[PDB]
């Protein structure tokens, strides 16, 4: 909850199709900074290539929607 | 309302007075309450 | 703002003072609508 905002006990739970999770506030601004710091480095001809999860996220994001199938 | 003064308050003045401010903060009461009952903290509502 | 206080609005706008249609203040509430000023409101 403090890092990205969901409750995973809640999803373990319920097992919602889709999660919205929000940046109003400054807790939410908060969550959507952890949700772009994290980001996934490869290795390419010995360089660090960086590829940022989660596109759909930015400075002027406002939300962000987990997406599923199923569930 | 129209040519209700001071000595003309009555039932209708306080109806609309209930409209427009005790059920306006009542409505707000109510959405805190939703947004805090599904444990919602991030996502305000904006009231004009 | 212009839905008898419509005919005296041209007599108040006479010394500067702006008087609104009903699209123009509906013009400027949707501007408090903005993601700036929603972000600006949620600071405070």
């Amino acid at each position: 909850k403090d890092t990205y905002g969901f409750s995973i006990l809640d999803i373990v739970i319920n097992n919602p199709v889709n999660l919205t999770i929000h940046f109003g506030g400054e807790k939410g601004k908060r969550i959507r900074e952890n949700y772009s710091a994290m980001i996934f480095e490869t290795i390419v001809d010995g360089k660090l290539k960086t590829e940022k999860i989660f596109k759909e996220i930015n400075e002027h994001s406002t939300s962000y929607t987990f997406r599923s199938e199923k569930g | 309302e129209q040519g209700i003064e001071l000595e003309h308050i009555d039932s209708k003045s306080e109806f609309a007075h209930r409209i427009m401010l005790t059920n306006i903060l009542r409505m707000m009461g109510c959405v805190k309450k939703q947004k805090s009952a599904r444990g919602i903290e991030t996502r305000p509502a904006q009231v004009i | 703002t212009r839905g008898a206080n419509n005919i005296i609005a041209e007599g108040i706008e006479k010394m500067g003072v702006r008087t609104f249609s009903q699209k123009e203040m509906a013009f400027n509430l949707l501007g408090l609508l903005t993601p700036e000023v929603v972000e600006l409101c949620q600071k405070s």
